[PDB]
DNA sequence: CCTCGTAGTGCAGATGCGTC
DNA sequence: GTCGGACTGAT
DNA sequence: ATCAGTCCGACGACGCATCTGCACTACGAGG
């Protein structure tokens, strides 16, 4: 309420001119030791560059890379051929605004009949208004939006807009991430070098970033051992790493490992409380509505109670099964018009890995007991099926497999790690996973 | 808290000329009559309504009420009527709003009262050089003749005639000289000649069919004012700032 | 003078203008003991079209020697669209910027006056294309535009024959097929037959031909022959003519 | 078969109406009526529409087990081509349909027949409490204008009242029809609410031309059933579901 | 029957988005 | 995803 | 004097979506 933006502008003008990862972290929590409560929330997802984590089904903002050199033009008073040249010549737009604010103002009609008035603007309000400019669905909406954005322009000071036009475009090159932001807070607020783990393990809980910080600011440091997933907020996926074919990878492992099918096409997440289906993709976002014939199939088949499992979506040939590429997919997940085309694309899922379904945590737990629970919550029939749960003993038994798979189509093999060792863990790269394809 | 008006085409232009500008406005009822000014967001435009207490049908107020809303939900309720029906708003708790339509088959609709942040406005005092007032219905035709073609009008005047011109790649002429259907009163003054965004000025097109007199003001380096006059005393307004020049 | 022409309805001025523009964005005009005459071809050379006022119904005419003025509608297009009071008055006069049309009301009380940029020249000798039709019949218009909008719905090709004084049209393929009738005196006012033919002419062309013939009340006057191309006459409303020419496709 | 109906735009638009939560119907002959049942994809919406022999003169009967299908989208587009208060005739051939105009001139437009068979109407065997009947212009003037509000329709009946309600988050809205003002007659039942749809209920406006009147028969959990009085002895109705 | 004008309604013509 | 493309380290 | 882990902004060609503005076209008030 008392805030201003001038000091994350000030702030982020020392930004791009160091280039060592132990200097910038350092100072980068001045500003959150500094900044005042209620509104951390805010603070913390402007850095990032999104108004509000993108699983709450909220509009995308409207304002494109053509709309703000109209916009700038109505600002500073200058014709559209005049900004659109100096732009044409200089890449970066941030710089084509800098200078445009130091040798022209603006009158207006507020001060003709008689007003002499100025005061500096609060983080508050310019997170109101960027929601506001959000939504704006109206009708007549462009006029709406142009006109909305431009007052704070006309209500900025040469340094401060310069950041905020690149805000609007939603990449920041500064060298700010999201890893070096939880290494920062953990070094402020926890006061301990080594207390960065448990932040880490807690932001793996909960997809959100906000909700950790106020929960974090709230309670204490404590209270983060007993964060358990619900049915809602998602935890981020693991990644797989790519390597050629040589006696790596056996040497590694010793002996027989479990050997699983690269399917190609979307993945997928599930949620269901027994009562509503919810489906994410590869990244967050609420594919729900695009996906909304197969909620009857992960539901009356999957008999049970509220889980958590992962799988993968695929096309399949109309006529009988056959797999098709994720290009094909891609046709049918953009129109309205759902049952007239919907019919003729199949869509078949398959499961790999189940999260929480008996009201406690499963993460840490070996990975064969989730799989032996797993196989007994299943229908057998033409829609809803399991991996290819095989094992090999030498290099000469993959590639008589991997021949298979190649005929059947699909990226190709991916191996697994079997043992204590093979936790599931949230983010990252590791080794545990290893994944081989073809050009 | 009773106020009933009878037609509601006479309020649908004041609001498409409203929906325009702005995203919120408050209504300001009195015991004299019913006031609205709401300035626009990029601070280049000032709208002002103003209705009497004598086309309502015998209704009053006690008191002030605060009443603020949205612009395209309001106009989407002002659909509804088709003929010459009637209306009447009413609210008693200061915080719920009910609108009825009658007539036809009776409609009710409640409203949840919104905030609305205003800044302190003075008032007009802005004399020109010119007060031509010529017909209101030519004046949408040289308008929608002249600005489609170009971004930027230009209004000059002299001591027999009023020219209306774009320029640039197309030199386009409209004129209202004394000749059969221009100008009704001029003063000498001085000559000027001034430039218009031409985008400021369709958004009050269909402000036009609520009376047939039209009163054009301007000058050199000054804004741009014209007025309108109907039943009862009606008065609106319309203030635009030149272009940079 | 030199250039001087007045005529009474713009609302058959732009008319003509438009239907000329629907072939072309640029027009060539020569003014010259005949009056006002134009004439383009499109590049396919499959439509004609062919536009001549008599010297008798503009009220006022001067000129001193053969000249062209040869026009671009581009811009104009949308600006000349504002034509009202029925027939208002509107003359052309010549400029050494090369173009001056002025429009007069009485609706409102006011003046369009535009500055167009064009060069000088010399007129051309009248051509027209020399054939001989026989099956012929004059008809309203809203027939044509039916008979253009339900064709579309079948094919690409349109057949016109008259066989035994009775007017069929067919087209389309095997499986959708098209069949309508053309009675003496039943949708028609005059008619006049001596042979049957066929036609075999296109269909975007048909169209074409067709959106540029509204705002004339008048019995139009058609005419064909056997595989020869096709010729619209119309009338203006205050006076002057407008004929097209349709290209056949022979044995195609 | 050879049918012929003086009114050429109450048949187009009825087709029109029937023919958007469907995309492929079938014709039915039978010794004294004309009849079209499907059901929809979305498993919510059922509608069947049956024709008397007096709607259509002139109606000669070749075989008592013709069975014609077509395209939804053909017959409409042909159909669209409307000029005026026209005449129309159909007549089946083995296997396409011909639809010819009888105006100004003729006309003749010819559609394959397609091969369709499906058939699963589900039992109705209900007996509503609660029963009402009004106009089709005050119905179809009422719901042109609530559209525009939300998608849960909530249906709402009192004694003798029968009241429209949708409300949203940040407003609502609200009907009354009354026996005395606006309802005709025939009010009786009990007291029950339920809930609905709005698009569903929406598409169906288009019956402003081949209606006369309507009955509304609802209750709770329970589908919702809307009938419409086409003349001679003719009907159709719309079955909804609960959510 | 002859005039608006008012409103729908169909259709090209631009700008922004998410995916590797 | 992806190939860089830096950065940062431990004998 | 060198090989192994961590992290981070660009890669532009695209189907498809959503508003904007312009021709047609049926229909209801007043002479
Ligand atoms: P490709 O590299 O295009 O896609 C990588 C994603 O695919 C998922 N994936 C591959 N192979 C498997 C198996 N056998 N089981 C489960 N998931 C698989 C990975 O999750 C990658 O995210
Ligand atoms: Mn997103
Ligand atoms: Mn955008
Ligand atoms: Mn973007
Ligand atoms: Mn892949």
């Amino acid at each position: 309420s008392h805030m201003e933006f001038k000091v994350i502008a000030e702030y982020f003008d020392k930004l791009e001119k160091i280039s060592s990862r132990l200097q910038l972290t350092a100072l980068l929590a001045d500003l959150l030791s500094k900044s005042d409560k209620t509104i951390i929330d805010k603070v913390v997802y402007i850095i990032q560059g999104k108004l509000w984590p993108d699983f709450l089904g909220y509009p995308e903002l409207g304002i494109g890379e053509k709309f703000l050199i109209k916009a700038i033009s109505i600002a500073t008073n200058t014709d559209e051929n005049s900004v659109e040249n100096l732009y044409k010549t200089i890449g970066d737009l941030g710089e084509v605004a800098r200078r445009l604010k130091s040798k022209q103002q603006s009158t207006g009609i507020l001060g003709f009949l008689g007003t002499t008035s100025k005061e500096s603007l609060t983080v508050d309000e310019v997170y109101s208004t960027l929601s506001k400019v959000a939504l704006t669905t109206g009708e007549g909406s462009r006029d709406l939006k142009i006109r909305l954005l431009a007052g704070l322009l006309k209500k900025a000071d040469p340094l401060e807009a310069k950041f905020l036009v690149r805000f609007v475009e939603g990449r920041l090159r500064v060298g700010i991430g999201d890893a070096t932001v939880l290494d920062a807070m953990a070094i402020a607020f926890g006061g301990g070098q080594s207390a960065s783990e448990i932040i880490e393990r807690a932001y793996n809980l909960r997809a959100d970033l906000g909700n950790i910080a106020k929960i974090i600011v709230e309670k204490g440091i404590e209270a983060l051992k007993t964060l358990k997933p619900q049915v809602g907020i998602p935890i981020r996926p693991m990644l797989a790493e790519r390597l050629s074919n040589p006696e790596e990878i056996l040497k590694k492992m010793g002996g027989n490992a479990i050997v699983d099918y690269k399917y190609d096409g979307e993945r997928a997440q599930i949620h269901k409380k027994e009562d509503k289906i919810f489906i994410f993709s590869r990244r967050l976002e609420n594919i729900t509505s695009q996906y909304p014939d197969v909620v009857d199939y992960v539901s009356k088949y999957i008999e049970g109670k509220e889980f958590i499992i992962e799988g993968e979506i695929v096309a399949i040939d109309p006529e009988s099964g056959e797999m098709r590429p994720f290009q094909e997919l891609m046709h049918r997940k953009r129109k309205s018009d759902i049952y007239e085309a919907i019919k003729e694309y199949p869509v078949n899922v398959f499961l790999f890995d189940l999260m929480y379904y008996e009201d406690v945590d499963y993460t840490t737990k070996p990975l064969e007991a989730r799989r032996k629970l797993l196989e007994s919550i299943v229908k057998p029939n033409d829609y809803v099926k399991i991996a290819h749960h095989i094992q090999a003993n030498n290099v000469e038994d993959l590639k008589s497999f991997f021949y298979r798979a190649i005929s059947e189509g699909g990226e190709g093999v991916m191996v697994k790690a079997i043992g204590k060792d093979a936790i599931y863990q949230a983010g990252a790269r590791g080794w545990l996973w290893i994944k081989l394809k073809r050009d | 808290m009773k106020v009933v008006y009878d037609d509601v085409r006479v309020l649908k232009d004041i609001i498409q000329a409203l929906a325009r500008l702005v995203d919120e406005a408050v209504l300001k009822f009195k015991q004299d009559s019913v006031e609205l000014v709401a300035l626009d967001r990029a601070h280049i435009s000032l709208i002002s309504v103003n209705l009497p207490r004598e086309m309502f049908k015998e209704y009053d107020v006690n008191d002030e009420f605060k009443f603020g809303f949205n612009t395209q939900y309001l106009m989407k309720i002002l659909k509804v009527a088709k003929r010459k029906e009637a209306i009447e708003i009413a609210s008693e708790s200061p915080d719920s709003v009910i609108i009825n339509i009658i007539g036809s088959t009776n409609r009710e609709f409640n409203v949840r009262n919104l905030e609305v942040s205003e800044q302190e406005i003075p008032e007009i005092n802005l004399q020109f050089d010119i007060s031509a007032t010529i017909s209101s219905d030519g004046f949408k035709s040289a308008i929608s003749e002249v600005s489609t073609v170009t971004d930027n009008v230009v209004v000059e005047g002299h001591e027999d005639r009023i020219l209306i011109k774009a320029e640039g790649e197309s030199e386009v002429e409209v004129e209202f000289s004394k000749d059969t259907g221009g100008l009704q009163d001029l003063e000498f003054s001085k000559e000027s000649k001034n430039s218009y965004s031409a985008e400021y000025l369709d958004d009050v097109l269909s402000l036009t069919k609520l009376s047939d007199y039209v009163k054009i003001s301007f000058g050199n380096q000054k804004p741009l004012q014209l007025f309108f006059n109907m039943e009862g005393g009606g008065k609106v307004t319309y203030l635009l700032a030149p272009k940079v020049l | 003078m030199a250039f001087k022409i007045v005529y009474p309805n713009a609302k058959d001025f732009f008319s003509f203008i438009n239907s000329i523009t629907n072939v072309t964005d640029s027009i060539i005009l020569n003014f010259t003991e005949d009056g006002i005459f134009s004439r383009h071809l499109t590049e396919d050379k499959v439509l004609m079209a062919i536009m001549r006022i008599p010297k008798d119904v503009l009220s006022e005419y001067s000129i001193d020697s053969p000249t062209s003025v040869k026009l671009d509608v581009s811009s104009v297009k949308k600006i000349l669209s504002k034509a009202s009071s029925k027939k208002a008055t509107i003359e052309l006069t010549e400029t050494d910027s090369g173009l001056k049309i002025i429009i007069r009301d009485e609706k409102s009380g006011a003046k369009s006056t535009i500055y167009i940029k064009a060069e000088k020249g010399q007129v051309e000798q009248l051509t027209e294309p020399k054939v001989n039709l026989a099956v012929n019949f004059t008809t309203d218009e809203s027939v044509l535009n039916v008979i253009a909008a339900d064709v579309t719905l079948v094919g690409e090709e349109m057949r016109i024959s008259t066989e035994e004084d009775k007017i069929k049209i067919e087209a389309g393929e095997e499986g959708k097929r098209y069949v309508a009738f053309l009675m003496k005196d039943k949708p028609l006012k005059e008619l006049s037959i001596d042979t049957s033919a066929s036609s075999s002419y296109s269909a975007e062309m048909f169209k074409d031909a067709v959106k540029g013939l509204r705002g004339f009340s008048a019995p139009t006057m058609v005419s064909f022959g056997e595989n020869l191309p096709m010729k619209i006459d119309v009338e203006a409303v205050s006076g002057g003519h407008m004929i097209f020419w349709i290209a056949p496709r022979l044995l195609e | 078969m050879k049918a012929k109906v003086i009114d050429a735009v109450s048949f187009s638009y009825i087709l029109r109406t029937v023919g958007d939560f469907l995309s492929e119907a079938n014709f039915i002959v039978t010794k004294e009526g004309i009849r079209v049942s499907g059901i929809d994809p979305s498993r919510v919406v059922f509608l069947d529409i049956f024709l008397p022999s007096s709607y259509f003169e002139g109606f000669e009967v070749s075989q008592e087990k013709e069975i014609i299908g077509f395209k939804l989208e053909d017959v409409n587009d042909i159909l669209k081509r409307v000029l005026k208060d026209d005449t129309l005739i159909l007549s089946s051939n083995e296997s396409k349909l011909t639809l010819t105009f009888d105006g100004e001139f003729t006309r003749s437009f010819e559609l394959p027949l397609i091969q369709v068979e499906s058939t699963q109407p589900p039992s109705v065997n209900l007996e509503f409490p609660f029963k009402a009947q009004l106009l089709t212009i005050t119905f179809a003037d009422i719901i042109d204008e609530l559209s525009d509000l939300g998608e849960v329709l909530n249906i709402h009946s009192k004694e003798n009242k029968l009241y429209f309600e949708v409300i949203g988050d940040l407003s609502t809205a609200k009907v009354e029809l009354s026996t005395d003002n606006g309802t005709l007659l025939e009010a009786s039942g009990a007291d029950v609410s339920s809930s609905y749809g709005m698009e569903y209920v929406a598409n169906t406006t288009k019956m402003r031309r081949a209606s006369d009147s309507m009955e509304l028969y609802f209750g709770s959990q329970i589908p919702l059933k809307l009938r419409f009085k086409l003349p001679q002895e003719g009907y159709g109705d719309f079955y909804i579901a609960p959510r």
